[PDB]
């Protein structure tokens, strides 16, 4: 995947977390297109975030994203049991474009 | 005299006229959609009388007189055999010739001449 | 001090929309050819358009945003069913064809046997026709098909009083209102344009019905411009136009003949009839020599819009409908389709005869995608011969190897390749200025 | 907006396997719909996307001569066909339908919200 | 120069040319209908523009001076920074803002004062 | 002498409307609002000192204007559905109820219906209901089959009374009446004008005026002139009646082929226990609404007499019963429990029988008839009432008691329910006047 996510995170619930896309300056720092899809256990992933920091309605507010430079970011706040997915960041670089997904852990075992 | 009443009357009396049919010139589905298209088609007409009239150094009815100068081109003749020899019918078949250039003509010679000195004296 | 002082009849124009009446050539008053497409009642053109010239000026222009494209495509859309409407309605077409094939030895070309309906309805008729393959779907003794559209739309047969050639149009602004036109030579579409006037009525563009490539259109662009919001968007439509018109053509040898087929009373339709001579089928020209260098042309531009010379490979269309994928058009009076693939197959690093091209013929068309409307073409007397010069190509990126694919489908391209130098601008003559002049009391 | 997928299917490496996407609830000429390819345990792969007004496709470059998607007006079905099957094409896939029409800046592009509930299929060498 | 043919000339030299597009604002089944609805909108628009330039106390053409000051705000700039500096464009670009609260100031406040004393000054 | 030029002058004129809707959701071209143009963002509500204006609700030539004008938009969203000409066949039909009286009002009739190819036939059923079918001497047809031609409406445009706002053009303004205690005719303390109207919902009722306006706190009964029995009675409400409208009844539409390019959707298996629609009204808020519009009827006849309420005398299934639409589909409900009570001097909720019909015939133009299609799934739908539409029984000698019954029928009281406190009146801006000016010579 160009968009190098880090492999795994980690935590508990009701603190508040980031995650980062970094990507090359073609795909993230090149075009605003960027994106995070939220796969569920063997399920379709819906994104969470669908611009630079744009969010359409039907997902809370504890989902911040942004794009620092070619280091797209995406925080969890105030982490929760329904949180346990895993995040995949989307960006278009010249073409569709998928990360490679981050495992998320709350009041349990890394 | 109506509507073009006193189309045959001599201008002597035909300028007593003019008011008439400046009062009745805009005269106050299919088979009612011609209704629609002549009343738009008589406002457009008297619109754009109007606007000739406006466009002019007129602004008024019935009446304007001008400083652009008159050309012998324009059925060259005297007041008398102008004014009390012919109608208006037979000397417009002569002088319908030359309608666009005597209208540019005392346009613009004026309208962009005579206002524009007009608002200099006045920006003394 | 100072003093405002409004002026009447200023020269200032602000982007606005408004409905753009017509004005087509009177040439035609002699031609009507029974009141044809494009024109019934469009008024006399100017016979001196009067293109005032403008200096010291410059407007911002925008072929993609731009609404005389949408209002020439809804109107194509209106007068192209307004046509439609009055003709001969082809309901009881529908109906169980016993249908063979022509071809005695080693389709396209289906002998089509069924029952119609004559005069008097009690009464019924046994009559056969020629159909294409493309306009009968076979449904599951020999095989029994049905017309394409029968159970999706309902057909309706172009009475043949009409005919379908484009004819030259025009797109008039009303009163008040002014029709810019970016005459500068380097031009793309978006962007301030230098050389700006002003013109009472469109410069003319046949309404062309064209998929693939761009027919009878006008490029004064010495170099093919690369027209597209996004160059980087893959799938944004690269929308090309050659500077050099590329002959082509087309011709239709079948010898198809008219054949009036009685479907009710004070009801007709025109079958297929018996195709005199040998069994052929239409095929598109291309001099090699002219596709070369035109594509030499345009790829050079390509190279220049992506990078400065990057490996560029014309491939076939990628996907579409048959209008799409095989590029369209109305030769004399029929619409067939060629699959145009041996003009996009040159694969390019960094540097006599004639391409012939596959082309079948679909009587029966429901095209711009109004489901529910589906037309019957009539066939058309004797051999079909049509001769045009392609101006444009609708190219489609895809996603150091750029490869290219003709798209389409979209018909708004279509006119964006023409009215893409023209724009339209309300008058706004009240403007308010300061002067020392003062009125008297 | 729902969408309906076809049921499971068992397949033989070489062969060719075709999936079916219904739409329901929106206009379906004015709307791209990507396909999305999940296999089992890895990253998220793309396909293609259709736009159902006159057939548009674009295809990957990985997968372009093997995969063909069609779509019919009449009835509302996305037809995704794959064909040369191999030992990686194991995989459940889902149609994506985007946010926006067609005719939005960036609609082709955009986040593809809506995802049916995946066909999964199993391309094993044993049988 | 013609239908708005001197748009980008100066703006002293474009109070000459006012009155070639001033006579040139009316210009005289489906996809007709076009033109039925096109001429209705152009001599609506026409009848609003003269309403505005009539009701404003003036009702002459292309020239209208009045007794509302303008304050040196607006302009921010003197007699040749606006008359040569800038032509209309952009000098409307600049000013398409406040032309609503232009007009109806310079309106009633001209209007409703300067007529209703000129009544009274003919009282008398 | 001295003429001024915009005085406030109006005169009670009559002229064409045209309308104004909120931008909030096309739905294929509501059957309210489609070409309508947006509604004034802020609707400047000018009001008025020192004004009277002779305002009559009932010589107003608005209401006809507006029945009129919802006659002419309904034929023209009725006209491009659906024709249902092939339906008039004759219905093998049977009934579906095993237990007695466990619902007729369902009837399974199983007919013959010309599919795509005419040359086929195919055999359908379907479930029609009683009110909709006939027997012919069992075999039952359409009750409309043999008086106009049934037309579906397609089932892609809605039923949604939108609110609407008729404004008068340029020259026209309306009249708004906004003092509390408005009779419906006389002089009006509070005139004020406006550009137009609150936003009408077009609803279609009798017996009561569901989603009506209540803005009048008080239950001022209205009607041309008391005295005369056969004159409905106009009633309005001040504060609302909930009512709770369901088809339990969970239909499944099948979309039987009556092509090319035609659909019949028909009623499939009902999936789920039959049952009949219920339209419950509380029956305290229901008795506390009857007991505040009979205490202001006792001041339009005598100082205390009986005032009994009764359900319909009779005529037709639309005015003896509560005809509307609730979700997609008209039905009726007898509302023989809301009106039952007399009353001389002074927790649940009443439930109504309420029959579905399909096919409806609404507005009695015989000219065209409709078929409503079927709704899938449970509908329900909670409206609000605002008025009665009574009629007055005719008196005696000794009328120490006066009975009131439902009315309606004629749709023009529906719409005088909504334009009550409007009316319009063109300026005339020309006027003379004395004054001791003098022009000069
Ligand atoms: C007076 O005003 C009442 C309030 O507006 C109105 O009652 C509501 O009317 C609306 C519109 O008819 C009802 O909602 C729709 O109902 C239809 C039929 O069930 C639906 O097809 C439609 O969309 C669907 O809704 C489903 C969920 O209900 C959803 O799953 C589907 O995907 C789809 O979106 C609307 O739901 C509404 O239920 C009525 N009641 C309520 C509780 O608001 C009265 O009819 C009106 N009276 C008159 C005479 O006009
Ligand atoms: C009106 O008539 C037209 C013309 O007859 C008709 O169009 C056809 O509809 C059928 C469906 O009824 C379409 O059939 C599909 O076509 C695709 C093409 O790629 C096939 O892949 C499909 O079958 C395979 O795939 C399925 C899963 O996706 C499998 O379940 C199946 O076993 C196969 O492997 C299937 O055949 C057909 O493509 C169109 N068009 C044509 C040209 O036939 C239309 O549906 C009719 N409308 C109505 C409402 O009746
Ligand atoms: C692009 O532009 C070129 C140049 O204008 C077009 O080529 C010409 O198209 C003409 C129209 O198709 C064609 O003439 C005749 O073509 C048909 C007959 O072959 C038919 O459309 C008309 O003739 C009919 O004739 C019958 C028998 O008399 C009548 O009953 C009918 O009413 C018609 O009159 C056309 O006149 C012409 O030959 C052809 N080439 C030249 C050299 O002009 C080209 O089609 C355009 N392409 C597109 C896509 O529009
Ligand atoms: C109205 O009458 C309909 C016709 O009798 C009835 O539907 C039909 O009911 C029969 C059973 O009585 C079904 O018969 C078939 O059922 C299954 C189908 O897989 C199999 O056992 C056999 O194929 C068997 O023939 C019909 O399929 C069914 N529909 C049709 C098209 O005939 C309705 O249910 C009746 N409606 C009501 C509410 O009474
Ligand atoms: C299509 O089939 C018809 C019917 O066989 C052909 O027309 C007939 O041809 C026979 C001779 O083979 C004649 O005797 C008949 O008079 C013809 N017409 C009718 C009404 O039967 C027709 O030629 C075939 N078309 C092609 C091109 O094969
Ligand atoms: C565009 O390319 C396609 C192939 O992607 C061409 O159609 C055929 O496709 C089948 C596979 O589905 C191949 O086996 C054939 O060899 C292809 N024929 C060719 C290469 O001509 C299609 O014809 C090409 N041109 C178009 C769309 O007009
Ligand atoms: C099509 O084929 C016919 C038959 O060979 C050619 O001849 C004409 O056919 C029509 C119809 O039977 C007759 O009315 C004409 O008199 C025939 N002309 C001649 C000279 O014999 C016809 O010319 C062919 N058309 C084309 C354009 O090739
Ligand atoms: C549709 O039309 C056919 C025409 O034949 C009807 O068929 C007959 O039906 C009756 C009973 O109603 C049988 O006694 C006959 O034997 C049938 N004739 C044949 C040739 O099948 C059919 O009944 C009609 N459809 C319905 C629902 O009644
Ligand atoms: C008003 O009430 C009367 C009964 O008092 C209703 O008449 C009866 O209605 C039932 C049901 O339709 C019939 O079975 C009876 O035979 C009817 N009786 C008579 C004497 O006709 C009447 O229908 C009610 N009216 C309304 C509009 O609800
Ligand atoms: C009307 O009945 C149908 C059929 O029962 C309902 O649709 C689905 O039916 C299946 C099979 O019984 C159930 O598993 C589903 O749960 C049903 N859908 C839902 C959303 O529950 C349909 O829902 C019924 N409609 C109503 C409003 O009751
Ligand atoms: C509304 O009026 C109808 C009569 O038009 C009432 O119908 C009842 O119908 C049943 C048979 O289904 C009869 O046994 C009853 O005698 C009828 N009652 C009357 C009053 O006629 C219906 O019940 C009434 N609804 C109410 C009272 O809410
Ligand atoms: C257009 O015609 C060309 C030439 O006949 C087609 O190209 C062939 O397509 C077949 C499959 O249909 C392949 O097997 C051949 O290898 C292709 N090339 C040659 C040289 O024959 C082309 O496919 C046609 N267009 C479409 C859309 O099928
Ligand atoms: C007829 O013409 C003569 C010409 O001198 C004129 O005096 C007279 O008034 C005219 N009569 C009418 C009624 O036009
Ligand atoms: C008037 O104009 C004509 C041309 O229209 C010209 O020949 C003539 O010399 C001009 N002047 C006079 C006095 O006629
Ligand atoms: C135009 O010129 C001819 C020259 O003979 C003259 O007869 C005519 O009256 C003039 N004016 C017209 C045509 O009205
Ligand atoms: C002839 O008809 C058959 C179906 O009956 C069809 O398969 C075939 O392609 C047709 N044409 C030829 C050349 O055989
Ligand atoms: C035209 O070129 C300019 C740069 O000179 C660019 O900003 C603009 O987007 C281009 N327009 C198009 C339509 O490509
Ligand atoms: C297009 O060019 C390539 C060049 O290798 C050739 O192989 C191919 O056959 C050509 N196209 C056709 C349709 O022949
Ligand atoms: C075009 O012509 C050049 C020579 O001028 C040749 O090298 C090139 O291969 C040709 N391209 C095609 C597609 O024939
Ligand atoms: C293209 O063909 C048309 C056919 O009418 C012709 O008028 C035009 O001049 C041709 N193109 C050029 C640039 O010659
Ligand atoms: C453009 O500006 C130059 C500035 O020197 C001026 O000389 C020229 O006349 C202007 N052109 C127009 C058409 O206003
Ligand atoms: C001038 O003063 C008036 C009155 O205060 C104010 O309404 C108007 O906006 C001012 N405009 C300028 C700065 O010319
Ligand atoms: C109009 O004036 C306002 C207030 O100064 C300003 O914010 C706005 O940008 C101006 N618009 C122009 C100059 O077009
Ligand atoms: C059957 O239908 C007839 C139609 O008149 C109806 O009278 C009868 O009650 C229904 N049910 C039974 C059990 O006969
Ligand atoms: C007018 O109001 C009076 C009460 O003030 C009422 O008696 C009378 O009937 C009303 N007239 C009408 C017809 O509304
Ligand atoms: C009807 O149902 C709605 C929704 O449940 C409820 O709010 C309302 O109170 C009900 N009607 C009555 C009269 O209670
Ligand atoms: C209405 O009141 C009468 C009074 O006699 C009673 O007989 C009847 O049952 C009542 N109806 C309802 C539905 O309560
Ligand atoms: C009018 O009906 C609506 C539901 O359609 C309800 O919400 C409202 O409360 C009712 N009346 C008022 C103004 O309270």
């Amino acid at each position: 995947s160009a968009l190098t996510q880090p492999a795994s995170v980690s935590g508990s619930p009701g603190q508040s977390i980031t995650i980062s896309c970094t990507g090359s300056s073609r795909d993230v720092g090149g075009f605003d297109l960027v994106s995070w899809y939220q796969q569920h256990p063997g399920k379709a992933p819906k994104l969470m975030i669908y611009e630079v920091s744009k969010r359409p309605s039907g997902v809370s507010n504890r989902f911040s994203a942004s794009k620092s430079g070619n280091t797209a970011s995406l925080t969890i706040s105030g982490l929760q049991a329904e949180d346990e997915a895993d995040y995949y960041c989307y960006s278009y670089a010249d073409g569709v474009a998928f990360g490679g997904g981050t495992k998320l852990t709350v009041l349990g075992q890394p | 005299l109506g509507f073009l009443g006193a189309a045959g009357s001599t201008m002597g009396a035909a300028s007593m006229t003019l008011t008439v049919q400046a009062r009745n010139l805009l005269s106050g589905t299919v088979w009612g959609i011609k209704q629609l298209q002549a009343r738009v088609l008589a406002v457009e007409r008297y619109l754009r009388d109007q606007q000739l009239l406006g466009i002019w150094g007129c602004s008024g009815k019935l009446i304007c007189c001008t400083n652009v100068p008159w050309n012998s081109s324009w059925s060259n003749r005297n007041l008398s055999e102008i004014w009390d020899n012919m109608t208006w019918l037979q000397w417009d078949k002569e002088i319908s010739n030359y309608t666009q250039i005597i209208y540019g003509l005392l346009e613009e010679s004026q309208n962009q001449q005579e206002k524009n000195e007009q608002d200099l004296l006045a920006l003394d | 001090n100072l003093w405002v002082t409004v002026y009447y009849g200023v020269p200032v124009w602000k982007d606005a929309e408004t409905t753009l009446f017509c004005a087509s050539d009177a040439k035609a008053y002699e031609t009507e050819k029974h009141n044809v497409w494009a024109t019934h009642a469009c008024v006399p053109t100017d016979p001196n358009p009067q293109e005032i010239h403008l200096e010291n000026v410059t407007e911002e222009f925008n072929m993609w945003k731009n609404n005389m494209v949408e209002q020439m495509h809804t109107d194509i859309i209106s007068l192209w069913d307004q046509s439609l409407k009055p003709c001969v309605k082809l309901t009881p077409l529908c109906v169980t064809l016993q249908c063979t094939n022509v071809t005695n030895n080693i389709g396209e070309l289906k002998n089509c046997s069924f029952n119609m309906t004559t005069e008097l309805r009690d009464k019924k008729q046994k009559v056969y026709s020629l159909f294409y393959r493309l306009d009968v779907v076979q449904i599951n003794s020999n095989k029994e098909y049905r017309l394409i559209n029968c159970n999706t739309s309902a057909i309706t047969q172009a009475c043949p009083k009409v005919s379908f050639e484009p004819i030259p149009i025009h797109y008039c602004a009303p009163a008040g209102f002014a029709i810019l036109k970016c005459k500068d030579k380097k031009f793309n579409g978006t962007g301030p344009c230098p050389s700006v006037s002003t013109v009472q009525c469109t410069h003319g563009i046949k309404p062309v019905v064209s998929t693939q490539l761009l027919l009878n259109g006008s490029l004064a662009e010495e170099e093919v411009m690369i027209r597209s919001e996004n160059i980087t968007n893959n799938a944004k439509n690269i929308l090309v136009q050659f500077n050099t018109p590329v002959q082509i053509n087309c011709t239709r040898p079948n010898n198809n003949t008219r054949k009036s087929i009685r479907i009710g009373p004070g009801q007709a339709f025109y079958a297929t009839g018996d195709i005199i001579g040998d069994i052929r089928q239409a095929h598109c020209n291309v001099s090699k020599a002219t596709w070369n260098e035109t594509l030499g042309k345009v790829v050079k531009q390509l190279r220049k819009h992506f990078g400065n010379n990057t490996i560029i490979r014309f491939a076939n269309s990628s996907g579409g409908d048959l209008e799409v994928t095989t590029h369209s058009f109305n030769c004399g009076g029929e619409f067939f389709y060629c699959n145009t693939s041996g003009l996009f197959n040159s694969t390019w690093i960094s540097n006599n005869d004639s391409i012939t091209l596959p082309c079948r013929i679909k009587q029966i068309i429901n095209m711009w995608q109004r489901i529910g409307q589906a037309m019957y073409a009539p066939p058309i007397q004797g051999v079909i011969r049509c001769v045009s010069n392609i101006t444009g190509l609708i190219l489609t990126r895809d996603g150091t190897t750029e490869t290219f694919r003709p798209g389409g489908g979209d018909m708004r391209d279509n006119w964006r390749s023409e009215l893409y130098k023209y724009k339209v601008v309300k008058i706004e003559p009240l403007g308010v200025a300061p002067t020392r002049c003062k009125r008297r009391v | 907006v729902q969408l309906v997928q076809s049921g499971a299917q068992v397949k033989k490496p070489g062969a060719s396997v075709t999936v079916s996407c219904t739409a329901s609830g929106y206009t379906f000429t004015g709307y791209h719909m990507h396909w999305v390819r999940q296999a089992p345990g890895q990253g998220l792969e793309w396909m293609g996307w259709i736009n159902p007004f006159r057939g548009a496709v674009k295809y990957a470059q990985k997968f372009r001569g093997r995969v063909s998607m069609t779509r019919d007006t009449s009835i509302e079905i996305f037809y995704m066909e794959l064909s040369r099957l191999r030992s990686d094409d194991t995989a459940v896939y889902y149609c994506a339908r985007e946010m926006f029409d067609s005719s939005a800046d960036w609609s082709p592009w955009r986040g593809m919200v809506a995802w049916g509930q995946g066909t999964l299929v199993t391309v094993s060498s044993a049988s």
